[PDB]
């Protein structure tokens, strides 16, 4: 039992001393992401009928 | 004499209410085939022997109509009288095919329905057929007044009999099919088994029992007027009870509402 | 079935009627 | 992060009366049936009792029926549990344990395999 | 395109006997029902499996009676957090539950346990539609431990004491009328959880069963059927 | 010695919880006010796949979008061409009840899991003309919940005895195994890059595993019950997961807390599958309560609904491409949602 609380303290340990980013940063990238790849998405956007496989 | 007037009057009523009847039999039943049919979802073997049923009414509904045509205004005469006389026996056959279908999923319930299903359409279909064509070739070769509307002992027990075989095996069924549930409901209420009874009457046409082996010349208004005016509105009894009443169908109809009110 | 047998009285119905009326033109 | 946190307990004498507390933090406290199980030394979990959604419906083990008072207070978010007329029998760790999943009537949190949903538990000790 | 048309004539020709061979699956599937064996290890599942016969997870036994197929499924070494691989099992035809009354006067109330887990079953949402059929073990163990000295249940059930044996329920000759109230009063236990509810969608069927009993495939064919005939009457709308 | 060491993990996480309040400097849901919303989507059914038994558990997506393999409970795993509405190969299994099943990234190897504890990897080479067996695994002694395919050669399963696995498929052995659960591991989803992957379990939580390494870097605690289904938004740097306290919830590996919580009042189901679309501006989501929520993925909203099924939805892909979106549930159906 304490060998577990010895592995579970040094998870911690490791989850602790990380880096982290920003939240905005991250946040703006996603925007960035789906800004960029908006045009080519045939959920987001409807495809003309002569393209769709599936009619 | 007023005899005479108010025989014409009574023919005339009596007219009058099967012509209502068969006109709303065939109208909802036709709805409630359409639904049936077109609803993916509700195919199964008993919803197909539904459908065989209520095809059945339809065609017995239209076989009145055509038979009332000679009424109103032979070579056509006879063709009709065939097919009314076959649309009804068919009707009645498959009251049996139901009655069977249902004992026999209670009575031997590990048994594949597929391997019957042949044997039901079987029932339901060609054995009116053979009897009709027996009825046919014994009035041809036998025996010809006019059109054939006279009814004559010999020839009309050929189609008489399996109707009376069948109100009878179906009422038996019925027996036994208010037996079980008699049998399933006592572990758990007589309002239950009376409203399944009440439900199972119009089904299986228990009511034909009360005047199956019933002679005709003995009373003519009382066999004439309650069959005639029960069986017209039989048709709209078990639509309605059936088709638009089951939970599933509306369920179905108020999941297909949605998805219109959604598009 | 109740159908033919009230069919078979409405058609004799019917053709008493019409000797009736054939009689009563004639007389 | 669902944490469970008793509160209460110690060495008592038989007859006496004591007060647990379960603090339930980091949920929905007033969506989850909870309940309350124990774990006597050198033996299996054994459930104690439990309580519902709104509070209506309430059981008890039978051995114990009749003895105990359990509570909740969705107002403050935290369970209560009254322990009058003690048994040198009911000497036991306690263990405040919540149902998996939200609007529902079933529970399975016997499990003494690490289940994450109970809290680490009070030491009641009976001594006369 | 003659080649795409020579393609298609291959998937058609493909699909067509992929579709033979589910309609000959079909039968074989929609014949043998299914029955899921649940048990505390404890109570002693293992005799009923191999009574049934006369390093894996799931353990499969197939068998036949009156040239019916019922496959039964006994859950194996698996883990005791049961509530994610249950959802699985809503498409048997029975679940089978074994438990035994222990009442000699033992770490828990394992009874208690078993009440908890068959109310856990039962207010179960996807276990709405399976019926539950149920066997108390160890009745000649109860009949043997009722020279005791003392009892188990009154101390561990204070109802057991304010109880009275059914008039309705009549009992064997030879049996102590105590560990018949005994029985009756376990069995009354269990009916009143599953009465609590009310559906009437699913059913729970008591039965008593010894050590050593031949009977038990019969009760769970008759179980079964009158599973499937409860079914078919849902199915027309008259229970 | 049991006190030093649990205080300690109290104050490590508070130490934890105060790095992430301090790098908590605004919401996803701030801003993005000036976003222009998606609009109704008004998704249709293309075909409708038949030919199932039992209730269907578990669909995947080829890397072509043309292949689909579905897996039922009668023992039955079908390949399906979602185009003509073909089945290519049916597969009968040696046991009935499937949990996983999996289509290789180069077409060759489908795998399949759930109660039997083994996973049956089967070539579709078959230079005899029959499927058989290649290769079962055996070595896990809970249930298995999913699996999924890096390559050709190795294979990443999870289990119900809180571990997961990484395989060699040429030995058959165990290549290494993940310990760090406390519950049911329900599901878990690959990055693009095939080099981390997250796993949700049943004590709500999702883990971050790297597969070279061998242990894991990053645990996120958001939920409040179990977790189902978890997926990567397409970039690699965010995932979004979906629990039985019936709200979905994005998650970033760079913030290391959650961003954005997706609920709605008049729902209280639970939640069986998630899938992203291609561009990650929709997330789909199959619910409990008969139909798949088309959420807007940065306003948080409800885009649309897909409520085409008859009974639970449990299984959900999405294409490589975006083209199609198919949803398998409960009533043995197969639907291909395509919006027009
Ligand atoms: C298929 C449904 C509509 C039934 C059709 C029955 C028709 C095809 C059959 C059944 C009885 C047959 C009739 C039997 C007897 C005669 C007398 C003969 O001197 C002229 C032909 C005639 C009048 C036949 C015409 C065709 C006929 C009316
Ligand atoms: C008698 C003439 C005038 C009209 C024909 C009406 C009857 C006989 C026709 C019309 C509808 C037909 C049915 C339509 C559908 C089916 C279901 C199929 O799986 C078997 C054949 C079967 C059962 C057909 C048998 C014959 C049928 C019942
Ligand atoms: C003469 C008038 C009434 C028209 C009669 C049409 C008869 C001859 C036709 C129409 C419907 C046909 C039936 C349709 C379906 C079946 C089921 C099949 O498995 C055996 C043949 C059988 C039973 C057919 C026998 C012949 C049949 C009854
Ligand atoms: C289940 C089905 C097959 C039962 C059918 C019974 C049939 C075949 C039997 C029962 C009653 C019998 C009838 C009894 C009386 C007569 C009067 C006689 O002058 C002509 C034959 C005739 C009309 C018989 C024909 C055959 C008959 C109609
Ligand atoms: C036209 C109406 C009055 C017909 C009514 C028929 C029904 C309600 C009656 C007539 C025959 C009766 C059955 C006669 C015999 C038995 C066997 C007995 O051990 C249980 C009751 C049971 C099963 C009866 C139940 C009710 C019953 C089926
Ligand atoms: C509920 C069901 C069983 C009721 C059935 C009633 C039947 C059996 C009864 C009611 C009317 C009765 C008929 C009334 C009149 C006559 C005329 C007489 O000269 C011979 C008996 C006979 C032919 C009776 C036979 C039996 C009969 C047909
Ligand atoms: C589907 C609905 C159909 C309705 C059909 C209604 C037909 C009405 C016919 C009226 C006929 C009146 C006969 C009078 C006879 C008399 O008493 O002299
Ligand atoms: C949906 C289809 C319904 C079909 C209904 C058909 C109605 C036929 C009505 C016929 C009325 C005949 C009245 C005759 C009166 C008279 O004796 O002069
Ligand atoms: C489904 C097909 C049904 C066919 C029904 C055929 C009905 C034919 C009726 C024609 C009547 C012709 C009357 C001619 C004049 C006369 O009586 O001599
Ligand atoms: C055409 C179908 C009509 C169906 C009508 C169903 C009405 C059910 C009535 C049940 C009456 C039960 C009487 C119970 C009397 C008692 O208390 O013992």
């Amino acid at each position: 039992s304490i060998a577990q609380a010895r592995k579970l303290v040094e998870q911690l340990k490791m989850e602790a001393n990380i880096d982290r980013i920003k939240v905005s940063k991250a946040a703006a990238d996603l925007m960035a992401y789906c800004e960029a790849h908006a045009k080519e998405d045939p959920l987001l956007t409807p495809v003309p009928a002569s393209e769709n496989p599936f009619r | 004499a007023s005899l005479d007037e108010q025989q014409t009057m009574f023919y005339g009523s009596v007219k009058t209410g099967y012509t209502i009847g068969y006109g709303l039999s065939l109208a909802t039943l036709l709805v409630a085939t359409a639904i049936l049919s077109l609803f993916r979802k509700l195919h199964c073997t008993r919803n197909y022997i539904h459908m065989h049923l209520f095809i059945s009414f339809i065609l017995r509904a239209a076989a009145v109509f055509i038979k009332d045509l000679a009424l109103f205004d032979s070579v056509g005469c006879k063709a009709a009288m065939v097919f009314f006389q076959y649309c009804v026996m068919a009707n009645f056959f498959w009251l049996l095919v139901e009655g069977l279908y249902l004992y026999t999923l209670l009575a031997v319930s590990f048994f594949s329905e597929r391997k019957y299903f042949w044997g039901y359409i079987l029932i339901g279909w060609g054995v009116p057929s053979t009897f009709t064509m027996v009825w046919t070739i014994a009035r041809i070769h036998f025996e010809d007044y006019g059109c054939w509307d006279t009814i004559n002992s010999s020839l009309w027990w050929i189609i008489k009999g399996p109707i009376l075989t069948s109100i009878l095996v179906n009422f038996i069924l019925f027996i036994c099919i208010i037996r079980i549930l008699l049998q399933k409901l006592r572990p758990p209420p007589y309002s239950r088994l009376a409203r399944s009874t009440l439900l199972l009457i119009p089904l299986f046409g228990v009511h034909y029992i009360m005047f199956a082996f019933f002679p005709d010349n003995f009373k003519p208004e009382v066999k004439m007027v309650f069959e005639l005016v029960v069986g017209s509105f039989q048709g709209f009894v078990v639509a309605i009870l059936y088709c638009f009443l089951n939970g599933e169908v509306q369920a179905e109809l108020r999941r297909k509402w949605r998805r219109w009110h959604l598009q | 079935h109740s159908d033919g047998i009230f069919t078979d009285s409405y058609s004799r119905y019917r053709k008493q009627m019409a000797v009736k009326k054939y009689l009563a033109a004639v007389l | 992060q669902v944490q469970l946190q008793e509160s209460g307990g110690g060495l008592v004498q038989p007859g006496g009366s004591l007060r647990l507390s379960c603090a339930a933090s980091g949920f929905t406290f007033s969506n989850y049936k909870m309940n309350w199980v124990r774990q006597a030394p050198g033996k299996g979990l054994e459930w104690v009792s439990d309580i519902s959604q709104s509070g209506a419906s309430i059981s008890y083990t039978g051995s114990v029926k009749g003895r105990f008072t359990i509570s909740r207070d969705n107002a403050k978010n935290t369970l209560y549990l009254q322990m009058n007329s003690l048994k040198p029998e009911d000497t036991a760790v306690y263990y405040c344990a919540r149902c998996p999943a939200p609007f529902t009537r079933d529970c399975f949190d016997v499990t003494s395999t690490t289940y994450a949903y109970r809290g680490q538990g009070t030491q009641v000790t009976v001594s006369s | 395109t003659e080649d795409q048309r020579n393609e298609e004539k291959a998937q058609r020709e493909a699909n067509k006997k992929i579709e033979k061979q589910l309609q000959k699956d079909k039968q074989v599937y929609r014949a043998t029902h299914r029955l899921l064996l649940l048990g505390a290890g404890e109570s002693g599942k293992n005799t009923i499996v191999k009574q049934m016969r006369i390093t894996s997870g799931i353990f499969e036994t197939k068998f036949q009676v009156d040239k019916v197929n019922f496959h039964m499924f006994d859950v194996g070494a698996q883990r005791d957090e049961r509530r994610k691989w249950i959802q699985c099992f809503n498409d048997v035809t029975a679940i089978i539950f074994v438990v035994a009354s222990s009442s000699y006067n033992n770490q828990t109330n394992r009874l208690q346990a078993a009440l908890k887990l068959f109310d856990s079953i039962w207010n179960n949402k996807w276990l709405r539609d399976t019926s539950v059929i149920l066997f108390l073990n160890k009745q000649d163990l109860l009949a043997e431990k009722v020279l005791a000295g003392k009892s188990k249940i009154e101390d561990y059930f204070p109802e057991f004491a304010r109880y009275t044996t059914p008039e309705d329920a009549t009992p064997e000759p030879g049996e102590d009328p105590r560990v018949t109230r005994a029985k009756y009063f376990i069995r009354d236990e269990f009916l009143r959880i599953s009465t609590a509810s009310g559906d009437g969608r699913h059913y729970c069927y008591p039965h008593f069963t010894c050590a050593v009993d031949t009977e038990n495939i019969r009760r769970v064919f008759n179980d079964c059927r009158d599973i499937i005939q409860r079914m078919h009457l849902r199915q027309y709308e008259l229970l | 010695e049991l006190d030093q060491l649990r205080q300690e993990a109290e104050q490590l996480k508070n130490q934890i919880r105060d790095a992430r309040k301090a790098c908590a400097d605004a919401t996803l849901s701030q801003i993005t006010n000036n976003i222009d919303p998606v609009g109704r989507i008004q998704m249709r059914t293309r075909r409708t796949l038949r030919g199932h038994l039992a209730k269907i558990y578990a669909m995947h997506w080829g890397t072509d979008s043309r292949l689909l393999v579905s897996a039922s409970q009668d023992g039955k795993l079908i390949i399906w061409d979602s185009y003509t509405t073909n089945k290519v190969h049916a597969i009968p299994l040696r046991s009935s009840w499937v949990m996983t099943c999996a289509y290789a990234p180069s077409g060759n190897y489908v795998a399949c899991g759930g109660l039997d504890n083994i996973c049956s990897i089967y070539n579709l080479k078959t230079r005899e003309g029959n499927v058989r067996v290649s290769r079962e695994l055996a070595g896990h002694t809970g249930y298995l919940s999913c699996c999924r395919f890096l390559d050709d050669n190795q294979i990443v399963t999870s289990s119900g005895d809180t571990t997961c696995a990484l395989w060699d498929i040429e030995t058959g052995q165990q290549t290494t195994t993940f310990t760090g659960h406390t519950g049911d591991v329900m599901s878990l989803s690959l990055a693009p890059d095939t080099r981390l992957f997250v796993s949700g379990a049943c004590d709500a939580s999702a883990k971050l595993w790297d597969v070279r390494e061998g242990m894991c870097r990053q645990t996120f605690t958001g939920h409040e019950s179990d977790i189902n289904a978890i997926c990567f938004f397409p970039n690699g740097n965010a995932f979004a997961t979906g629990s039985d306290d019936a709200t979905c919830r994005l998650f970033d590996l760079r913030a290391d807390q959650e961003l954005m919580t997706y609920s709605h009042d008049n729902i209280i189901c639970g939640i069986t599958s998630v899938s992203f679309s291609k561009s990650g501006r929709l997330l789909l989501a199959g619910y409990d309560d008969f139909n798949c929520n088309v959420w807007d993925a940065l306003k948080a909203d409800r885009a649309g609904v897909l409520a085409g099924h008859d009974n639970r939805v449990s299984c959900l892909g999405v294409t490589d491409d975006g083209m199609a979106v198919a949803t398998g549930s409960w009533d043995s159906f197969l639907k291909i949602w395509n919006g027009s």
